[PDB]
């Protein structure tokens, strides 16, 4: 299949200039073009630009056009995009996407690639393992959970016995708290996976390369 | 290349046939003219087949169609001296302001060569 | 500069319903308009292009249709996993610009939410802190209010919360709650409750514990 | 001189300069214009198609750096500069994209060699 694989999340200080990536593979890289746009606030798309890996001509978006820099790597099958003196309204989404050459409607888009711009110190987070009262009754089920409080920036990744229990969950979008933040997850099993089976949300944090196993315990 | 032709030069004496070769990888590209161009001037469109559609002609020039294959072919069924030229192969997406374009080849009538 | 403008910015509909959603270019554009669908948390994924062409692969529930400045957007048989926020976009000439979005919700049977809560860590609270974490999952309608009752009182300060989107594998809504504060004031309380008020019901759904008692 | 005015023809940029063309439609029923490239190994390539008055588009190639304006209903001007490889540049004109059968036809201009030699 067609897939675009871009490049991890970014924190960077105004005036920084980073420099996304996005590895096509699947089909022919050079027949078609690698367009980028940028969904700020999970709102409204945006498109920056794009490059024609064949001819190498660029078209930016009108105000984009000063600060984003479209190239390719035709032997990686490699896409970039470096955009110089980050501002802190860059933060955003960046979306790396195909389309043919003058049919500008987008096929296939990449997974997305946070970009964070701003002053605030990294932060990692602290995840606390969240167990059913106190009982290890009945009621046929039972849900587990997990905490992940005070961190920075946005981009972290919460799993639960390492994607293996993919189902029954719900992570929870984070909350922006004085500068920092605060998301959460819930697990919800039968009273008969539980004890006796171990559960573990577990926690990744890029900006500080964080990794947190944190095993539910009873009480 | 979304678009690719061969040969890329072809010198044949006069009276003879010319095949000129072509590939598309896109699918959905519905429209494929063929063009002719003359030293110094801009290029002339030659004839051109729907992609609903096997065969083509229009008196010498012919081209034969194979959109399941995504193949096409430029036969030039008698050649004159005033054959000579440049013949690019394009296509165009459905709903499309463009001609992508072959990188041609270029063939020659009556060879001995110097034309 | 074109202005993409779509309606209605919101809208919901039962499975198997159809509807249409429109879209505005704000000048001549022809037929060179695209719509996408995007589930939060995931990409924009296309659905047509040349206004009608449907993207390969996508679904014949999907029909587009329209020209010049005026096109629209209509699902037949809405399948629960058509939620999202759908955008349309034109692509005449540079530069491609998106229209705001709508989104679809769908509506399904209701559902009471399943309120469990749960007390500070004690790592949170070897720290100095404590936050009481209350999940009210899988519930139809979105609506919900929780109250917070420490020891009796209600209390609205220390209140995070915090909601996923519809889900897709049941069509319900879920959301947490979290009252965070310092585990002196925790330990010089007993009574820990939360309680959803949710139409399903006329009388909240309240969860409780005791700081104190396990 | 037929559907298409194409001025001027075989200018030469400096280096540093901006050389501009201008292409005229004589036939009212071709209001579709594009402009193409032809490079020096005559590979074509379209660049751009501006429809509408006051269309401008922007586009950028190793070796020429374009900029194009469908000024009026029979105006389209298009400046060049950057240029440190000569090329013949075309203008073009064909009737509204059909968006089924697609088979209307692009007449090329006369087209303005830019060199180098």
């Amino acid at each position: 299949e067609v897939q675009l694989q871009q490049s991890g999340p970014e924190l960077e200080k105004p005036g920084a200039s980073v420099k996304i990536s996005c590895k096509a593979s699947g089909y022919s890289f050079t027949g078609y073009n690698m367009n980028w746009v940028k969904q700020s606030n999970g709102k409204s798309l945006e498109w920056i630009g794009n490059i024609d890996p064949y001819y190498g001509g660029i078209s930016y978006n009108q105000k984009f056009k000063g600060r984003a820099t479209l190239t390719v790597d035709k032997s990686s099958s490699t896409a970039y995009m470096q955009l110089k003196s980050l501002t802190s309204e860059d933060s955003a989404v960046y979306y790396c996407a195909r389309s043919r050459t003058d049919l500008y409607y987008f096929d296939y888009w990449g997974q997305g690639t946070t970009l964070t711009v701003s002053s605030a110190k990294t932060t990692a987070p602290s995840v606390y393992p969240l167990a059913p009262v106190c009982g290890d009754t009945t009621g046929s089920s039972v849900t587990l959970g997990c905490l992940v409080k005070g961190y920075f920036p946005e981009p972290v990744t919460l799993t639960w016995n390492s994607g293996s229990l993919s189902s029954g969950v719900h992570t929870f979008p984070a909350v922006l708290q004085s500068d920092l933040y605060t998301l959460s997850s819930s697990v919800t099993v039968t009273s008969s996976t539980w004890p006796s089976q171990s559960i573990t949300c577990n926690v990744a944090h890029p900006a500080s390369s964080t990794k947190v196993d944190k095993k539910i315990e009873p009480r | 290349q979304q678009v690719r032709q061969s040969p890329q030069s072809l010198t044949v004496w006069e009276g003879e046939t010319a095949i000129l070769n072509c590939s598309y990888e896109d699918s959905t590209f519905n429209y494929f003219p063929w063009y002719q161009q003359f030293p110094g001037e801009g290029p002339a469109l030659l004839i051109s087949i729907r992609s609903v559609s096997d065969k083509k002609e229009d008196g010498r020039f012919t081209i034969f169609f194979n959109k399941r294959e995504k193949k096409l072919s430029l036969h030039i069924t008698d050649s004159q001296p005033g054959d000579s030229a440049t013949y690019f192969c394009a296509a165009r997406y459905q709903g499309g302001r463009a001609l992508i374009f072959g990188t041609g080849t270029t063939v020659s009538v009556s060879p001995g060569s110097a034309d | 500069d074109i202005q993409m403008t779509q309606s209605p910015a919101s809208l919901s509909a039962s499975v198997g319903e159809t509807v249409t959603i429109t879209c505005r270019a704000s000048k001549n554009i022809y037929s060179y308009l695209a719509w996408y669908q995007q589930k939060q948390g995931k990409s924009p994924q296309l659905l047509v292009y040349n206004a009608k062409t449907l993207g390969e692969g996508v679904p014949s529930r999907f029909s587009g249709s329209g020209s010049g400045t005026q096109f629209s957007l209509k699902i037949n048989s809405l399948q629960p996993e058509d939620f999202g926020s759908y955008y349309c976009q034109h692509h005449y000439g540079t530069p491609y610009t998106f229209g705001g979005g709508t989104k679809l919700e769908i509506k399904r049977a209701d559902a009471a939410p399943t309120v469990s809560i749960f007390p500070p860590s004690s790592e949170q609270l070897t720290s100095g802190g404590a936050s009481v974490v209350c999940f009210l999952n899988n519930f139809y309608p979105k609506d919900i209010n929780v109250k917070w009752k420490i020891d009796g009182s209600e209390r609205q300060n220390g209140v995070l919360n915090s909601w996923t989107d519809q889900d897709s594998k049941d069509s319900t809504y879920s959301m947490s709650s979290t009252l965070t504060l310092t585990k002196d004031e925790y330990e010089r309380h007993n009574s820990y409750t939360c309680e959803a008020t949710h139409k399903t019901s006329t009388s909240p759904i309240v969860k409780s514990f005791n700081r104190n008692e396990c | 001189v037929t559907l298409l005015e194409q001025n001027p023809r075989w200018r030469l940029v400096p280096r540093g300069q901006a050389v501009n063309l201008r292409c005229i439609l004589k036939n009212s029923q071709y209001p579709w214009m594009s402009w193409y490239q032809q490079d020096l190994q005559k590979q074509l390539q379209w660049l751009f198609t501006l429809r509408s008055p006051g269309d401008k588009e922007v586009k950028s190639l190793p070796g020429a750096d374009y900029l194009a304006t469908r000024v009026t209903d029979t105006e389209l001007r298009l400046q060049v500069a950057n240029m440190s490889q000569g090329r013949t540049l075309y203008c073009t004109c064909s009737a509204a994209p059909d968006w089924g059968a697609s088979a209307e036809t692009l007449y090329f201009g006369s087209g303005t060699r830019l060199t180098v030699l």
